[PDB]
């Protein structure tokens, strides 16, 4: 295999099959598919490791949709990513303005 | 049909949004809106089903349909 | 007793803020949904995944055009939403003319 | 019966990686997966448009890499261009 | 060198329309990008379409849904039954 | 006649749409009846907007469309104005609203 | 006071030509150019295209912004209805 | 030769003009500097793409086409300078 090759856990062949059946270029370099993985699996690392983070906060051992919505609204940059994203069962974050609050 | 969406579930979502005080007309505002937005994603989402000669509209034609309207769904085969 | 009128608003807020199951129940959805599709297309099915992924998707922007028109409404000096809030979050997101 | 791919497999991987006593939820596999897919679809989609711009047939890793600087907020791009350019180089290495 | 573009198709549709009309450069220029920039949409649309239905080609119905998805109703309309009668015409001749 | 224009009865040119969307990876193949469905939208929809253009700049008093004209024509035009409703028209201005 | 505003909104209305000064604005832009990499150089129509892009987008921005501040029973805007604007935008 | 405080060169004239063609009336004194910070960031993100483009093309000179690039990349598509 090659994303061993590359320590890699993303499949690279899948990639490159994907990158050339999807009409992108006409022809696929060798560098590309394994960059394009790599990206990929730091991506999901990082979502994964923000969300595993709330399920502990959250006092859960198995990930729901609401832990990786928390970990995407509560960090900046993921939510700048994810901005026209809705997240099935994800809910909002808790969040109620001063002046509703009583006096 | 639309008023099926009761005054009480309007007041649930609006919660959920951090509403605290609602106004009367909201509700039937708030179900206007619905329908218009209901309107423009199932017809992008018939017109996908149509265009693959099926008569039932996948989850793929919704997803493609919310794609379009810059709404991305997740969950459902992205 | 008696809870003084927006102590339960408040506590509702915290209670549904906190859940993530849908707030339209059900059946009157997906009959909705049928029948705006009937106008575009006769005899159609669907799948119960496409009608939870309408819910969903409609619940989401619902509730995130109510977040816009609290905070319209709160510009406002005010503390209930009203039609025009929505009107004008709607106007400057450019969905509504 | 149709045999349908994902990511699945290599998002657990990944997991264990990060929180070795943790699990996921097929809910949230399937949104994972989906968030897979998209992003790949932005990254592809933009690496296209660079060749298309600059009159060239080859989406290489320098327009992967490109794409993601363009696509990726500051930080989460620099990480992401580390790491691919570590990939890279370690595929070179080995063959 | 060759900087191809729209010029002369859209000086022969404005004279076709309004003959004793001439176009400055500027609005030629961006003409030349509307002209471009709905190109590019449409064929996009299309070309997502034959990828959602596992197909390898686009046709003029992967073209006529694309318009259907794009244009707003009157103007889909119309657009609609002028790319099937230029379609039937070409098939014809 | 030799031009696939004149076949289809078009203004533009159905060889250099049939270029394009073959050098703009889109799909394996392309069949031959876009290239001509194609050239006909983007024709009615150039036509479409020239008509407006021109009564504009008729309004005006001029005898050459500038950007001002297009601008006027898209933003009067609800439908047109819905199309480019996220595109800014160099020279295009806003329409007189108080 | 306010005829000569209401003045100069038509004026202002009326005619397209730029209303940002031509050379504060190049070298606001070289500026900004320049923090992000050094030894850049630029076509004026890549400036003009720029300047064009940042009226477009604030006058729109204004046009919202006034939105708001009717919205508020005022008639005079102010910076937190520029924040709303660009909240309700999804700016950032 | 160095570059400071450019920011100050759109002046209050200007900013006065562009809310005219937005159609206010009225305008509050702390407005101008929200103007120029609003401004300057949506000038550094069309940049920050434009550069990107630009070094993709290993070009020291940076190119209308990169703008207009970057403009649709924001959702802000521009005719007339190509494209």
């Amino acid at each position: 295999t090659r994303s061993s090759r590359a320590g890699l856990q993303f499949p690279v062949g899948r990639v490159h099959r994907l990158l050339r059946k999807g009409n992108y270029a006409e022809r696929v370099g060798a560098g590309a598919p394994v960059y394009l993985a790599a990206v990929l699996e730091y991506l999901t690392a990082e979502i994964l490791e923000l969300a595993g983070n709330a399920a502990r906060d959250n006092k859960k051992t198995r990930i729901i949709p609401r832990h990786l919505q928390l970990a995407v609204r509560n960090d900046e940059e993921l939510n700048k990513l994810l901005g026209r994203v809705t997240i099935a069962q994800g809910g909002v974050l808790p969040n109620i303005q001063s002046v509703l609050l009583p006096k | 049909n639309i008023q099926g969406i009761t005054k009480p579930a309007i007041r649930r979502l609006a919660r959920r949004g951090g509403v605290k005080r609602i106004s009367g007309l909201i509700y039937e505002e708030t179900r206007g809106v619905l329908k218009v937005f209901l309107e423009n994603v199932i017809r992008d989402a018939v017109t996908y089903t149509e265009h693959a000669k099926r008569k039932t509209v996948t989850a793929m034609d919704v997803v493609y349909a919310l794609k379009r309207q810059g709404r991305t769904l997740y969950g459902f085969g992205g | 007793h008696r809870y003084r009128p927006g102590t339960v608003a408040l506590r509702e807020i915290r209670r549904y803020q906190k859940s993530t199951e849908l707030l339209i129940r059900k059946l009157p959805f997906q009959r909705l949904v049928r029948e705006i599709a009937q106008d575009f297309k006769t005899d159609l099915r669907f799948q119960s995944s496409a009608v939870m992924a309408l819910q969903e998707a409609s619940e989401a922007y619902l509730v995130a055009l109510f977040e816009d028109t609290n905070l319209c409404a709160i510009h406002a000096k005010r503390v209930t939403i009203m039609p025009k809030d929505i009107q004008l979050a709607r106007r400057i997101r450019g969905e509504r003319a | 019966k149709t045999r349908k791919e994902s990511y699945a497999i290599y998002v657990y991987k990944v997991l264990k990686q990060v929180h070795p006593d943790t699990g996921i939820s097929s809910k949230a596999m399937s949104i994972m997966n989906s968030f897979v897919n998209d992003v790949f679809e932005r990254i592809a989609g933009e690496a296209s448009r660079l060749a298309h711009y600059n009159k060239r047939s080859t989406i290489t890793s320098r327009e992967i890499q490109t794409a993601v600087r363009l696509l990726l907020p500051g930080e989460l791009a620099k990480h992401a261009v580390s790491e691919g350019t570590k990939a890279v180089t370690k595929y070179t290495s080995a063959k």
